């Protein structure tokens, strides 16, 4: 009996809200200091074949939460109730011909960006009502594999919508007027497989390469490169080997929210890496710190100027311990460390909410596959 | 496996159009500025080549047996040739158009596209927005199939793009690459303008 | 008595754009670009020079004391300017449009081409002809009238000519030149794209 | 009692048919050499007000022969009966809004393209009926007044019209396709009076310029330009009174040879360049020919120039009204052929005499010098 490892976290923009993707549910739970986690609800999808749930993102207001659901190619809508034992309940379901891949909310906080399996890319009016057979034609679109998507805004007020794919392309489109690509950033030997947007045009993105990459993105000018090659290699092991020799790909790159601080983690690892964004030369990146665990890092998120885990801990041995971590920024010491107690409370919270479910709780293989960026 | 640049700036065109390598500077002296999409087996351009001497033209295909068959054709044209330029400002490189056309060229960079007998897409209402990207404002899309269906395809999404409007029958008569299209080894042909873009100051 | 060129190669444009002169080769940096046909008292040129910052504007009026009116108007602007760059990119010159407008500009020189609130015929069949040569592949014509009928017939010969193709309401709508037209001091709008000669080779 | 000068010649391909322009009248002359002139017909334009007709011309087969009426704004076409005692059958009449100023015909031999006085220029078939009230639209146009026409054709039987203007401008348009401007030719610091075409893209133009231009007009590019002023000086009068104002008022190509004429209006001469074999475009001075009156028109048939004079003032028997220049192998120069052009002389005389119209008193004479007005 091993209880499905933790997909994601999502913490709303307070932190007394956290949500967690297990499988085909969502756990929610909410926080208060020091170290309280209350069980505050558990949705299951009710629809060779793994239903995976992916992308949660909440609105702006936080009175929505939306993700993806594989079973049924769908935008999940639900309401959140802040008050509630069960905070969250499924309103809506967007369906699509290729299952949603990547998401981002538009500035209108109504209207949602899907980018899909097969390069095109959607937008959905969360307010409108599902339409049994779906019935519009893609905003944009690639021949490759889309693997990212965000929503951003120049300084006066223009939007654009940035798409990376399989094949190392990040194009940048105007947006609403999708039919105009406004430049592509050069540089990626690999697919590419995260984004993040950063201050004043900054851009960092990540995937097969060897380095990770700095650009100005009104620019198109690369910045800069970080060479990560001479961190990981110690933390590489036999889930590297590439069939009929060493091959790693970053999984995430995020951003803290204040704190000129950049983390991500390479697929298959026990570490994530922390660099430090230069407040002198932008685009520059050294080294700040490699935080260890005990398991694999198998997702990785900020919540406001503190980072969270997630990770494999399918086999562990007695009592399944080390589900997550929260990572916090001690001023003080000037690094980054785990907030242990905050941690523990949750793997305790994690056990007790999750037990008795047969689905949740199960054999070994019949847990779904969590490496997933490789096979780009 | 395909090779293709990095960014249009690290291409080296000098090795496919070495007659235009200033050999002072060791800079390009011009640009390839017409392109054939899925030029086959070289036609169309080796009759494009002597009617645009001004202009850099380059096919592509993906067909690795056919653009080592166009390379040795095209060769021999070069030497088989009196002038120190004879077909010299012609060529072709295996590579996929509906993927890395911006890899090899800048924004605006093309005045022509040509799509000669497709084979029943490489036209869609997606990949156009990218075929925008690299024909300048002004530039043309040349069209011709013996296809009706496919013509028929090609038109609709050119002339629902924001970004296209068809030229006349009017203009395709008066035309010298209607004339080329439809001399090349029941032919339906359309012609489409690249529009400025609207101004998003 | 009106001054003009012998050949757009012959004209000094140091004088009028002096911030674009390069001070060692005595050379212009950038050509002008846009034109105001009937530019009145300037009020268009001073809305579009800080929207079109890397483009020379010119205006062109046949009326003297208008002229003279917005001389000193831009040589104001250009004082009452803090950086180094303000209003530098626009000016006007007394002179015929009907007329000389070959003797100014090369061919395909011009972007954008403006008549905005034209006299109760600058527009013509036979007119439009040498505005085609002047005017780039891509390049528009924008047209703001409040009369009517004045709009019909511009509409009338833009749309007959062979080298002009109306842009949809759609393009307008998007496009920021047309609000700037909207708003410088009951408006009927058209624009035009400058259509791709057709290849008599 | 003084016979109005004569304003034009025009000789047949063959040189066997003369026509004339006085005043409001064409006369036709047969010719046999050496020096048999035999009238053979007078038609007269029956419609301050000066009745002028200009341009003759004929068509490829000499079938027929075209014009201009002013009178009438209007392109006369005759019909030539190379037999007949009268050879000239007026048989349509062409009306427009604005009087032609010049005309040529298309490669077709059945498009006339007219150029008018106001810069507009319209193509007219010749077979066609003439319309009573006129309908249709120009085929191209200039804001300035337009000075000459030309039909032309590149190696690839690419037509092009060449129009020039009182502005400077020479302006080469696509045929049939005139909404096409080509290019302009720039150089030009006055108003251009007279083009003409010569062989491999080679064009000479001039006017109220100081020099004649040489172009390659597939290139655009100008090959040379050739000063005149430090020949024509001596000749200059106080007609050329404005403080010095002069202008060559037509630039003409003899046929095979090598050589070039023109005339500056109000000079008693006419300057022969001749055409560089050796650097296209290259003009040099070949000779000078004077003549005892004002140049007032002037012509070339094969390797003959034709002049005609302003003999108005001349005293007891009117002599000079032509000239015939032929070209002379052995002296390596171009005569006067005096017979010839005195026996031209004795068949105006006695072709014109009775007609009041043609012999008149001195001030009911048409103005005979019109291109400094531009």
């Amino acid at each position: 009996s091993v209880i499905h490892p933790l997909q994601n976290l999502l913490t709303s923009r307070d932190g007394s809200l956290v949500f967690a993707i297990i499988k085909n549910c969502i756990l929610s739970f909410k926080y208060q200091s020091p170290n309280h986690w209350e069980f505050a609800g558990k949705w299951s999808d009710d629809f060779p074949i793994y239903s995976y749930i992916r992308n949660l993102r909440l609105t702006s207001d936080e009175s929505r939460l939306i993700a993806c659901a594989d079973s049924d190619k769908s935008l999940l809508v639900f309401d959140v109730d802040k008050t509630s034992k069960n905070v969250l309940k499924l309103r809506k379901r967007f369906c699509f011909s290729k299952r949603p891949n990547a998401i981002s909310i538009a500035e209108d906080d109504t209207t949602v960006i899907i980018a899909d399996k097969f390069g095109d890319v959607y937008s959905i009016d969360i307010n409108s009502i599902p339409e049994e057979k779906f019935t519009q034609e893609p905003i944009l679109g690639h021949v490759s594999m889309l693997t990212d998507v965000h929503l951003i805004k120049d300084s006066d007020g223009h939007q654009f919508i940035i798409t990376s794919d399989r094949d190392e392309h990040i194009k940048i489109s105007h947006y609403p007027q999708c039919f105009i690509v406004d430049k592509w950033l050069f540089g990626h030997k690999h697919f590419v497989s995260s984004i993040c947007c950063g201050k004043d045009y900054l851009l960092l993105s990540a995937g097969g390469d060897d380095k990770i990459f700095a650009w100005d993105w009104k620019t198109g000018k690369n910045l800069s490169t970080f060479d990560y090659n001479s961190l990981i290699k110690p933390y590489l092991n036999d889930q590297h080997l590439a069939p009929p020799i060493i091959e790693f790909a970053v999984s995430k790159i995020i951003k803290s929210k204040n704190l000129p601080f950049v983390a991500f983690f390479v697929e298959a690892t026990k570490c994530i890496i922390i660099l430090e964004m230069s407040e002198k030369q932008k685009g520059d990146l050294a080294l700040k710190q490699i935080i260890t665990f005990p398991y694999n890092v198998i997702s990785l998120s900020a919540h406001n100027d503190e980072f969270q885990v997630t990770l494999d801990n399918k086999e562990s041995s007695g009592v399944q311990k080390n589900f997550a971590k929260f990572i916090e920024y001690n001023l003080n010491e000037n690094s980054f460390v785990v907030n242990n107690e905050k941690s523990n409370e949750f793997d305790s919270a994690i056990i007790q909410s999750v037990q008795g479910d047969s689905n949740l709780v199960t054999k070994k293989e019949e847990i779904y596959p969590l490496y997933n960026v490789s096979s780009l | 496996q395909l090779e293709y640049p990095v960014s249009p700036q690290d291409m080296d065109w000098s090795k496919l159009y070495p007659y235009y390598k200033n050999a002072e500077n060791g800079q390009m002296t011009k640009k390839v500025t017409i392109a054939d999409i899925g030029c086959g087996f070289g036609g169309l351009m080796i009759d494009l080549s002597p009617a645009f001497p001004e202009d850099l033209i380059l096919g592509m295909e993906i067909r690795v047996q056919v653009t080592n068959y166009v390379e040795d054709r095209i060769i021999a044209l070069r030497n088989n040739t009196a002038s120190k330029h004879g077909f010299q400002n012609i060529n072709v490189l295996r590579g996929n158009a509906m993927k890395f056309l911006p890899n090899f060229f800048e924004k605006g960079q093309l005045s022509k596209m040509f799509f000669c007998f497709p084979d029943p897409r490489i036209i869609t209402n997606t990949l156009l927005s990218e075929y925008a990207y690299v024909l300048k404002e002004g530039g043309v899309v040349y069209t011709i199939t013996d296809v009706k269906d496919l013509h028929e395809w090609m038109v609709k999404h050119l002339e629902e793009h924001p970004l296209f409007e068809r030229l006349s029958k009017e203009w395709e008569e008066n035309d010298e690459c209607v004339k080329i299209m439809r001399n090349a080894t029941d032919k339906f042909v359309a012609c489409f303008t690249r529009l400025p873009t609207p101004a998003i100051l």
